């Protein structure tokens, strides 16, 4: 809790309500929390994500009023929306590209957290809550891609049940449980649709905890120096209230984001998608040029980088007496990329919060930013030479950054002195 | 006193068992239903399949490959030795599970002309591309990049095992019985 | 398979202000009915859209008359009947002929330099430009490497990529030497095979361009409405952005 | 705020969490709030509602994994669940009778509030919040009844669009908008399914405000005497903590409720249902003996009681120059039964809270309980004589109780002296 | 200052228009699509409809009643006077909206033998029971208890108006054209 | 229409411990195949359930042989073929003949004293008991009010209620005086119309009871699992209720 000032009922109606349900007080204390006044444009992505989550749910609920979860009608029901429902063509492209906007946001939102050390204490809860949001989003966003029931949709669904099917021993049981039969069939589409509706509400529930988490501790800032809490007047020099200073700033950036985003949806709605999903599902034929969505490609590369001849894989195979094969190792590597990223509060031992004043950390971060982009780029490329080795170096550096580099970094760091106060950084600039 | 603290354990267990007995039905519902469980065998008419042409047929939701292999494909399979193969198991339901992954153990006839196998990549269940594709004159999987030889055996890629061979047999000269 | 080159066509619908040529879609409609419909079908396209705005925009009587030529199996009765404007085009009469409803959006005509999507970002997906290349991409004779080795029942096409290739045409390490491959579609366009209503040119390149435009409209009938709404939202949010800029600009003056 | 005692982090882990997100403190203050110690068995129905809402949502999500919102497949997809899905027969009957359990709960929960004056101040917010929940529940349960797409399902859907179709002028437009066409078709079934999925989450959100409402003010009690807040030790004499005394007592009653409820679902799952919903939808023929769900019958009776020859209707008809016809008047009466119940804090002018110490109020209240049952019973009966007038007498008393009797009662009441404190009542018991 | 307060209104107005311009697409989607808007007329073969037999046909999603009325059904309509009727409007799309609700204005022929009307109760859209039912020898609605006479006019119940009559006409001796 | 009287049958499946008689459903299956199947169908009943537990429980080979007599139009191919155990029973061969899959749960056989639901509370819904009353409710001659006035193609049944009735049989204020009404189904059961395997009695009353049980199983195949599970859930919650009481009783002991 940062030193704010309580809410005082002014009118009579406010007194009537405040003595029964202090909803106006909770809104005031929340929306007027002191926020550092030095936040740059990288602190907008939280509000954009909030809008996006409303956008997907609002448009998504509308799409459920015309979609039919059945293999014989699913692909057809989408073209019904596109052609006959008034404005239905815009709503699908909005819901489709909206997911892409919803996913460029999180990565910029996440890389902001990684750069400025917003995962280090006391903000572990905000990070872990965020990671749960990320996992729900990835599973949620995929199952939406299953619903159109195109060629890309059908064989993607076959993969995910195989990913849980790759676990030793219990995998085959789980794969049948996920599929509802020997293969992807009507039982699989019907259940994936139910979860695609459910999980966004679970995501909304997490966002409430996500919102509560940073309000209790306070927003991080580019310098990494915490707000002064010794007096109300000292905090006002380092901070301004969230409303109206930063709400309008985030809303301003939102209009610019929406300005760019609506031009995408209005003029190239299919550039961010794959044309193969406009072909009806064929259980007897897989496309030659599979490419998942751009927000799944970095995890697509990790799944393919660890083939059976990789040196690291062969070591694990003998130690486990053959249990950990290339298939299971690839699944562990893919989910392992989350685990190393989820555990980053306990791998970075440097006591300096902001990475602006960590010179050695900056290099590995920007390499990681390049690494994540490079990982995305190879996902569209064929597995042949030289792309096979490139994805392994990129995959290796990912685990090296979190499991090897960041623990080592905390000891040998030579940090730079941060400013004495947020006001010094704000006023000097 | 055994009469005292015991009650504050059995009461939780009854609630826990009640929760467990109410949660297990919610999980088991996702298992396959009766309409899919009762699928059965099929019969394929291979009367007009010349050499080099592959015939794909649906069975239990997945594709089954039926390729009449060419002159070059058959010897290419028989040239590979058991030590050169990633997987030495034939993965065949007709012959025993321990059979070796020789080219003569992957086909139905001693001439090795008719190759019948599941069109289900053992990595994650995609359909490998047929004809003569990949680096071994066989099948290439476009999902993650698995290369098979002309006999349908895995040689390179994430796939651990060879493509499985269903319970198949020729009931007459021109008809195959799948399952 | 792979992703190769294509003939770049300046289609009217391309560009932020691009719009369908109403007469062209009528021409492309004629090409589909007289040539493509013999083997292909459009199971997703409603016939009534031939009078909807942003399309051929025919009189409802012509649509009513045009629809009658198609046979339709009544969903309720079961006996066949004449086609109404409410019915869809029939299924593909030829089993292995793919449906042409979404073909103009299901194929990519351009490919990024190193799979970076830079070409698609500036040129589009390229579906209608890829169809034009397949129709006009049937050469007189095959490549010299295939003379006397063509797979029986297939035809060489420069732009098609998912086709078979003779082993005599592959190099030492398995890579095909031909630009294209052998497609199972016979050359559907022959010079002046169709006579248009408005007397427009009916060459192979012209029919491919005209039918491509109609095939694009079949896949995306609401393209002209989408760009009107898109420009509006862009113009509106620009106004909202401008006002939010000045509002945000003046608000921070009372701090620093 | 009642005088409780703060939450003190005990273990080490609790200290680590409490300095970042005080969820354990909010949970402790919430679950340990002081509750009056004189509650009888009628204070269980609030907890029973919580289980039912979870039960419907949990079972509902499962049913959505096999249902198909399409007229040609909906009814068929239900019989697929009944016959082939493992354990599907139990889950559907749970979701069906569970809604019936969910609705006997609210009425017992509501009639509890009416007797003890839990609608009078400071509990207006809790009551009005409850009314919004009731509307969502009523709307939700109907749209769920449309989904099986039986004979009752089809013509029920036709009616509700007619109710919004009964508004003068704009009604016919709204009826098309709700229907998505000239009549009930696939557009209506598909959207009713989407909203039936949405509103339960909206109901859950309202329940949070409902729960928050009574925690700020405090639970009502049979005596109506407020808790002493002059010291923590005086409150301890009047109150006990919510956990474990009333959690176990309510959980005990819940098990007894579930015992009764599972015996219904276990041995007569169709006694509370109507057989006509096992017949495929026929747009060309309506059943002769329509009977809505028992929790909709009392509002079904009000809709039919006001025919065109009622004297009161003719008065409104002439005054409005024919605008207020029988159709529009009947809809207003049906919706009016909610409005008069929602506005009861501003219609009951008696300053005595609890009806236990109001002798004349007791007579009129128990008539209302009989009135609600009579209204429920006549809804299933044929419209012929004498059921037409009985439902009209019953309908008349409903509005009389709220709009006429309760205002009048506050003047002529001869109340009895309540106890001085909650402790006094407990010691006699 | 016009530069000052204007900005604190145009920004709010743009947001208000943004909310409104973002809400209107979400509302109009629920309106009927093009597939339903383009419905058309039908033809009914009444060759084998004896007097007293009712023929129910679907049109625009709703049922249309086609009853060949008997000797008795015709008189009951013609015996009722305009003052005895709840609704004095014929509710017929063929004749003008102001036409009176006479029995000859509710049927197609001057003999009043063929009665063609929407099978849509004007209360809330249920199907009245056909044949000779109710308290007026006509149609009875089981949803809420509305009674109609043999001419299709409302006499008792919540329903305000008579059953509407679609645009109907005999195109030949043995075929009716609805719509 | 209305709701009248019925013949109370002690069906084996009635009661908390009731269970299906395996032999009885086989007889009812025989009655359905030989008589009822000519007009009616069961579009919702899978044929495979004739060997599933809690039912007729035939050998899978007999079900396989039984299923072959039905013709089925393949969903994919289109050409007709023999019926498999995976297919459902056919649609109703007679257009206006309702489907019998859920008939045993779609009709109420009992009615509360004054519509209070007390009779259903003690006797059940009465679906299978109502079917027995329709089959056995065809009298030799019609009621005296209808003698010489039967509509051609209809037959009087005591228990049927949703049928038309001649005006000559109604009372002064429009209410019908007969117990039943006129149904469009000719009497399907004739004495010894079926010959059973084990020589069991083949009277009209016996066949009606047997097919009613089969129709109850068709409507509710999982009845035997429900009552075991229901009894099970009762036992657990009963134990949970008792323990929660004793905990609640001792917990509250330290206050009053
Ligand atoms: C039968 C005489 C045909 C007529 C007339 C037309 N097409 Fe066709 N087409 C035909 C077949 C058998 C196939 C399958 C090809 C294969 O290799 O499997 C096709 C395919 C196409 C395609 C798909 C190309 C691809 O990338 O896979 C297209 C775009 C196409 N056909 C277009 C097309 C047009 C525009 C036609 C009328 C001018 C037309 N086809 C006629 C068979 C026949
Ligand atoms: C044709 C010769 C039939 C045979 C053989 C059987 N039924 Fe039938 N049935 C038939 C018709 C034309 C109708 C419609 C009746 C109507 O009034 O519209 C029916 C109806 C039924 C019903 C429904 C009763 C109700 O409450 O509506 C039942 C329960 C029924 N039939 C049962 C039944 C049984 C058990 C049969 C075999 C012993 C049987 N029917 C044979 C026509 C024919
Ligand atoms: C629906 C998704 C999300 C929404 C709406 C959201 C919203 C927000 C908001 C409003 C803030 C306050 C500061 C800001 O606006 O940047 C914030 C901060 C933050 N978020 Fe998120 N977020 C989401 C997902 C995530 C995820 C998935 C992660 C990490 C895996 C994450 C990590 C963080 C971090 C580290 C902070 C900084 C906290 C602080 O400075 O105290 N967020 N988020
Ligand atoms: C909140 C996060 C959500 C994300 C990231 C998301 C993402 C997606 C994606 C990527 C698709 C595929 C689009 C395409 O292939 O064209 C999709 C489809 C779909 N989604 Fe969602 N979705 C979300 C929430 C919801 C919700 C709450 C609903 C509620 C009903 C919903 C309903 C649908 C439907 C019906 C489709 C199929 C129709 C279509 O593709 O246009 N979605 N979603
Ligand atoms: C999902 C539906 C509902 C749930 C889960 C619920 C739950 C609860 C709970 C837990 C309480 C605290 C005391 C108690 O348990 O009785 C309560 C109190 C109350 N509820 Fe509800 N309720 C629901 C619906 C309603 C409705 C529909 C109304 C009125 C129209 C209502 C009126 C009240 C009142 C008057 C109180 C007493 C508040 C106080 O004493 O401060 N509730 N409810
Ligand atoms: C307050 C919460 C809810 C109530 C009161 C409720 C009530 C009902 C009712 C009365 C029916 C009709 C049952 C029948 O006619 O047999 C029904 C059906 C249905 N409901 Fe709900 N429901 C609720 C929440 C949900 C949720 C959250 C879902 C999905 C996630 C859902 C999914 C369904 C489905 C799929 C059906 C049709 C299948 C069936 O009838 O068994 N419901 N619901
Ligand atoms: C970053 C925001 C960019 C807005 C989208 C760019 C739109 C220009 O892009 C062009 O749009 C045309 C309109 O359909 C398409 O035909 C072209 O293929 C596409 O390249
Ligand atoms: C209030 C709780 C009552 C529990 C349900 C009563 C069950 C007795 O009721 C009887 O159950 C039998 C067994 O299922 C059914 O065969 C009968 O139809 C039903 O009437
Ligand atoms: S799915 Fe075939 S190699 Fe991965
Ligand atoms: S719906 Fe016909 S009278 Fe009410
Ligand atoms: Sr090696
Ligand atoms: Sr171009
Ligand atoms: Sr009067
Ligand atoms: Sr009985």
């Amino acid at each position: 809790g940062i030193p704010h000032d309580h809410y005082e009922p002014r009118t009579g109606i406010e007194k009537w309500l405040h003595s029964r349900l202090p909803i106006v007080a909770l809104a005031y204390d929340t929306i007027m929390i002191p926020t550092p006044r030095n936040l740059n444009w990288m602190w907008i992505w939280g509000v954009v994500l909030a809008f996006c989550l409303v956008l997907q749910i609002v448009t998504g609920i509308v799409l459920a009023m015309h979609y039919t979860p059945h293999v014989d009608l699913a692909f057809a029901s989408v073209e019904h929306i596109m052609r006959n429902v008034n404005g239905g063509f815009m709503l699908r492209y909005l819901h489709a590209n909206g997911a892409s906007l919803f996913f460029i946001a999180v990565y910029l939102h996440i890389f902001r957290g990684l750069y400025y050390g917003s995962y280090k204490a006391p903000r572990e809860v905000t990070w872990i809550v965020g990671m749960l949001i990320y996992l729900a989003m990835m599973a949620t966003a995929f199952m939406g891609y299953v619903l159109p029931w195109g060629q890309m949709s059908f064989w993607g669904a076959t993969v995910i049940t195989g990913l849980f099917g790759a676990i030793p021993g219990i995998g085959h049981s789980i794969q049948t449980w996920l599929l509802g039969g020997p293969a992807v069939d009507n039982a699989t589409l019907n259940r994936f649709f139910s979860l695609h509706y459910l999980l966004p509400f679970v995501i909304a529930a997490l966002v409430a905890i996500h919102i509560w988490a940073f309000h209790s501790t306070g927003n991080n800032n580019p310098t990494g120096v915490e707000v002064r809490r010794t007096s109300k007047a000292e905090a006002q020099k380092d901070t301004v209230p969230f409303w109206p200073y930063f709400i309008i700033k985030d809303v301003f950036a939102l209009a610019v984001v929406l300005l760019v985003f609506f031009a995408i949806v209005g003029f190239m709605p299919n550039y961010l998608g794959h044309p193969d999903n406009y072909i009806e599902a064929n259980p007897l034929s897989t496309p030659a040029h599979i490419v998942p969505e751009w927000y799944f490609l970095p995890f697509y590369a990790i799944l393919r980088a660890f083939t059976a001849d990789v040196w690291v894989v062969q070591i694990a195979n003998f130690i486990s007496f053959g249990i950990i094969d290339a298939k299971f190792f690839g699944v562990l590597a893919m989910f392992g990329a989350i685990l190393v990223m989820a555990l980053v509060p306990w791998l970075d031992t440097s006591p300096v919060r902001s990475g602006r004043y960590r010179p050695m950390f900056k290099i590995y971060f920007w390499l990681l930013a390049a690494d994540f982009v490079i990982l995305t780029w190879v996902g569209a490329q064929q597995t042949t030479f030289p792309y096979d080795w490139i994805s392994l170096i990129a995959s290796a550096y990912w685990f090296a950054y979190f499991l090897v580099i960041l623990p080592i970094l905390g000891a040998i760091e030579k940090p730079v002195a941060p400013p004495a106060t947020i006001e010094e950084d704000f006023n000097a600039h | 006193g055994t009469r005292r603290d015991f009650l504050y354990y059995a009461t939780a267990g009854a609630g826990a068992v009640a929760t467990g007995a109410a949660v297990w039905p919610l999980i088991n519902q996702m298992n396959p239903s009766a309409d899919v469980q009762a699928l059965a065998s099929i019969f394929v008419d291979v009367s007009s399949v010349e050499p080099g042409v592959q015939l794909t047929v649906k069975f239990l939701g997945k594709p089954i490959f039926i390729r009449r292999r060419t002159e070059a494909d058959i010897e290419l399979g028989r040239s590979v030795q058991l030590g050169q193969l990633v997987d030495t198991n034939a993965r065949n339901a007709n012959i025993d599970a321990g059979a070796e992954a020789t080219d003569q153990n992957r086909t139905l006839d001693e001439a090795g002309e008719w190759l019948v196998m599941w069109g289900v990549c053992t990595h994650l269940g995609c359909v490998p591309i047929g004809g003569v594709s990949g680096d071994f004159g066989g099948w290439f999987c476009p999902c993650h990049g698995s290369h098979y030889d002309s006999a349908g055996r895995i040689r390179k890629g994430p796939a651990p095992e060879n493509l499985p061979i269903p319970l198949a047999k020729f009931i007459d000269e021109t008809t195959i019985q799948l399952g | 398979a792979g992703g190769g080159h294509v003939e770049d066509v300046p289609f009217s619908f391309e560009g932020p202000f691009g719009t369908f040529d109403q007469h062209q879609l009528q021409r492309g409609l004629q090409v589909y009915t007289e040539v493509c419909a013999a083997c292909h079908g459009m199971k997703f396209v409603p016939i009534r859209s031939l009078s909807e705005p942003g399309g051929p925009e025919l009189p409802e009587d012509q649509v009513r008359a045009y629809a009658t030529q198609f046979t339709v199996t009544d969903e309720e009765t079961g006996e066949d009947r004449e086609g109404k404007p409410t019915d869809h085009f029939p299924h593909s009469a030829l089993e292995n002929a793919p449906d042409l409803s979404l073909m103009a959006k299901a194929r990519a005509g351009f490919h990024g330099p190193m799979g970076t999507g830079i070409s698609q970002l500036f040129n589009g997906i390229g579906g209608p430009e890829y169809i034009y290349s397949v129709l006009t991409g049937f050469p007189e004779e095959p490549p010299k490497c295939a003379e006397g080795h063509e797979p029986d029942g297939f035809y060489y096409n420069r732009a098609f990529q998912n086709g078979s290739v003779p082993d005599t045409c592959k190099d030492a390490n398995g890579v095909k030497t031909t630009a294209g491959s052998w497609i199972a579609m016979p050359p559907p366009l022959m010079d002046d095979l169709v006579e248009y209503a408005d007397g427009h040119d009916a060459s192979v390149h012209a029919m491919a361009e005209d039918v491509s435009a109609f095939l694009m409209w079949a896949a995306e009938p609401k393209l002209m409405a989408r760009k009107q709404a898109g420009f509006t939202a862009v113009m509106f949010l620009t106004v909202l952005s401008v006002l939010l800029y000045l509002t945000n600009k003046r608000l921070w003056a009372g701090v620093k």
